[PDB]
């Protein structure tokens, strides 16, 4: 097809299709995702060396 | 005439005796139009009947070589550009693509007559010098190592004690074609300029 | 013809997406849960200054072992640094000029460098002899390639110009999995730690999350109105920070399909040019394209710290795979390591 | 070929009048059949008429188009006369 | 010329059966006049009924190729000069100009064989250095880099710290010239010498 303004229909068709399952996919509350992120961050705060004063011996950057 | 077991194409006024199925290679070729019968021709020898086609016979050599023998190997006294231009006339996309590839290959392997080269500088401290010099890239040619003085640690064993400078017989300008300019590339270029 | 009906159908579908997002848009507990103590004042020190570049450093990328980073400087040279000793493991002369992206292989045996030449060069870090030889010149890109990350050792996507991101089979060297659908030159490309979804930021200011097997835009995040510079997935693969020419870094989330959080200063006009998450992802390192970078709390959006000391813009940030130090590929031709 | 894939133009020009005339004619034909004669021979007559008309429409028109036309023709022929057939003059389904 | 649209010429003893249209591409052509009848033309061969053009057919080939299909490709064994000299005899100006450009392009590429190299000196401080080394003008070559110690902005980072010699090969691509009689140029040359 090229008589419907030169194949402009296919892009809109693809947009509709790709919007379908984006409507379909599971939706989650903002608070839940936020709390999940805090849980992971707080659980890993100790093992993130930026948050903790690095002793003079353990790192290869004061070695 | 329109159909014959062998046809004498008077290319450049010179006979090429070619068999039908080889001309039957690609439907969009002019040769296909010659093979089929739908009279719109009046051009031929007025004493034999051999179809006079006003085209170069010399580069039809390589054209028919590719046509009848599958793969193209050009005569190294015929400039590949004529082969491409004559292939344009007989409209064979595969051979045109392969000729463009051959032109790019020829220019990459040989465009150093106009001395087309790429140059880079690679500062390196004296210590790891042997490593990256020895492990320097395949295809690149080392050109000059230049010492750079310093007032650091009695002038020696500074992080920059040398400037290696290498080159490359290849070039990024077209071998016949290359990456062509675009507005966003220019945007990033002037962004990096400042 | 059929343009009007499909336009209306797309409009109502998009409105449905909007309504689903706003309906499932609860209050973000993060700023609310400030009873959790802040990250306070933490300031990293430059333990190492990797002054081995003359040209401006565009892309830096830590290796899979977080000791061997690869940096590309704009003249066209790749330097695989050893950050524990400040000694260059390699210094590759690239045929490409104006290199903006360098990516390290999962095996740590390949490097992908991309310039404006429209060629993704795949250089073997180690050949049988021991020199650095180009594995593959991935050619066939419609435009320049802006960013790229290895899916495998024979699979890699290339966020290139002209709205494409096709996954390339490195063994054969032809593009394999097309990812068209964008409307701008796809500049950014972020791989989640799961590596099954990649979010690409283009000049259309829309971050398109693509499924890397089927190859259709799994999600289409929007909320930026200026070209997206850099995208950094959260260490879990459920959320990502997004930067742009606006001074606002938007923390988007996949579950909510929309931005959770903002990191914006009306006292800063510089565009967010690089985004990176620490080991915990609690710190949001805001690379600013003026001469220096900042770092926010990724859960409070307050001033976690400021890493300054470069006299020219930090064009890219990188964090170790243990998060234990952050390197700043800047435009003052230095890569500074901050522990 | 003028549509090149375009069903709408051909349907407006040809398919719609064809559908309407066929539906009306086969509807009245089934009605007069049911009126004149019993159920089984009525079924045989409508099936034979279907065979003849379908062959002629086959050669007359392209396969891709006829299937909607035939389905609506059958729906007019049989579905509309669903209830009359069960208890019909002379012989019906209960008979 | 009023018969046989596929007019037959005897160029150098070679029967070129060519259409009137090709020759009439450029009326500025000696042959365009042969496409039409004129009474002064009394050059003919009565053994084949074909008119005489006492010029060789060895270089008539590329000329006829260009004139037929608006472009020519000379063989890599055939003299461009011969095609040129056959070209003016039919007086096609654009073809002659293009062949002059091709000839001078070739001769520029063979002036390389004589020991003729254009040298230039650029000055650079350490920072900017590689930037010109990388983005340097295509078709030249890097030849030498010398670090000269400095006390103005001591040592490194001084503009006069590094001197980079570059060079290409002498060329006469659009043309070469040995003198310009214009006086003011000589006056300026004398002034700028000292």
């Amino acid at each position: 097809m090229a008589s419907n303004n030169t194949a402009s229909i296919a892009q809109a068709r693809k947009l509709v299709e790709q919007l379908k399952m984006e409507a379909n996919i599971d939706r989650i509350k903002v608070s839940k995702a936020a709390a999940d992120l805090m849980a992971y961050c707080e659980a890993h705060a100790k093992e993130d060396p930026l948050l903790t004063p690095v002793p003079a011996s353990e790192n290869p950057f004061r070695e | 005439g329109s159909v014959s077991k062998w046809v004498r194409l008077n290319v450049g006024g010179t006979y090429f005796l070619t068999t039908r199925q080889t001309l039957c290679r690609d439907p969009k070729s002019f040769l296909y139009r010659l093979c089929q019968a739908d009279p719109d021709l009046d051009s031929d020898k007025d004493e034999t009947g051999a179809y006079l086609i006003d085209r170069d016979p010399t580069y039809f050599g390589p054209v028919l070589n590719y046509l009848r023998h599958g793969k193209l190997v050009i005569n190294k006294d015929l400039a590949e550009e004529g082969v491409l231009e004559e292939a344009e006339f007989y409209n064979i996309t595969s051979l045109i693509k392969l000729v463009k590839d051959k032109i790019r290959e020829r220019d990459s392997k040989t465009s150093q007559v106009p001395v087309k080269h790429v140059y880079r500088v690679l500062q390196c401290q004296e210590e790891e010098l042997t490593q990256m010099v020895s492990t320097m890239s395949d295809g690149w040619k080392f050109e000059q190592l230049v010492s750079i003085g310093s007032s650091y640690n009695y002038g020696n064993e500074d992080q920059a004690e040398f400037l290696c400078v290498v080159s490359k017989e290849l070039h990024n300008t077209p071998y016949g074609t290359a990456s062509e300019p675009s507005e966003k590339a220019k945007i990033l270029q002037e962004r990096g300029s400042r | 013809s059929e343009l009007d009906q499909l336009r209306q159908e797309a409009e109502q579908l998009k409105n449905q997406i909007r309504d689903a997002r706003k309906a499932c848009a609860d209050a973000t507990l993060s700023q609310i849960t400030n009873n959790i103590d802040p990250v306070g004042r933490i300031q990293m020190r430059t333990r190492r200054t990797l002054r081995g570049h003359l040209a401006k450093i565009y892309a830096m990328h830590w290796g899979t072992d977080s000791r061997l980073l690869v940096s590309a400087s704009q003249d066209g040279k790749l330097i695989i640094w050893d950050s524990y000793t400040t000694n260059k493991v390699h210094a590759i002369p690239l045929r490409s000029s104006w290199v903006m992206t360098c990516a390290y292989a999962p095996s740590g045996n390949y490097v992908a460098c991309g310039g404006l030449d429209n060629i993704c060069s795949i250089y073997n870090l180690k050949t049988r002899e021991g020199n650095v030889r180009v594995s593959r010149e991935l050619a066939g890109h419609t435009g320049y390639l802006s960013c790229c990350r290895f899916l495998d050792d024979n699979q890699i996507v290339t966020s290139s110009g002209d709205t494409t991101c096709a996954l390339w089979d490195i063994e054969t060297g032809q593009q394999t999995t097309t990812f068209t659908g964008h409307t701008g030159d796809v500049m950014s490309l972020s791989l989640a730690p799961d590596t099954r979804l990649f979010v690409s930021g283009a000049c259309d200011a829309s971050a398109k999350l693509w499924d890397v097997r089927e190859g259709m835009c799994r999600q289409t995040f929007t909320g930026h109105e200026s070209d997206i510079n850099a995208i950094c997935f959260f260490p879990n693969g459920n959320a990502f920070a997004t930067g742009s020419d606006d001074a606002t870094c938007r923390l988007f989330d996949l579950r909510a399909d929309q931005e959770l959080m903002t990191y914006s200063h009306d006292n800063i006009i510089c565009g967010i040019t690089s985004v990176s998450f620490s080991k915990s992802g609690r710190l949001l390192l805001a690379g600013y394209d003026d001469f220096n970078c900042n770092v926010w709390d990724a859960l409070k959006a307050d001033r976690a710290g400021v890493l300054a000391g470069h006299d020219n813009r930090v064009s890219c940030l990188g964090v170790t795979d243990d998060g234990m130090a952050v390197a700043t590929g800047s435009w003052d031709s230095f890569l500074k390591i901050w522990n | 070929i003028l549509g090149l894939e375009g069903r709408s133009v051909y349907e407006e020009d040809f398919e719609a009048p064809f559908l309407e005339m066929s539906a009306e004619f086969f509807q009245m034909e089934s009605q007069k059949f049911l009126a004149e004669n019993s159920a089984s021979v009525y079924i045989k007559k409508v099936e034979a008429r279907i065979n003849e008309e379908i062959e002629r429409v086959m050669h007359c028109l392209d396969k891709s188009t006829e299937e909607p036309i035939v389905k609506v023709v059958e729906r007019e022929l049989i579905s509309k006369h669903m209830k009359t057939i069960v208890e019909m003059e002379n012989s019906g389904l209960v008979h």
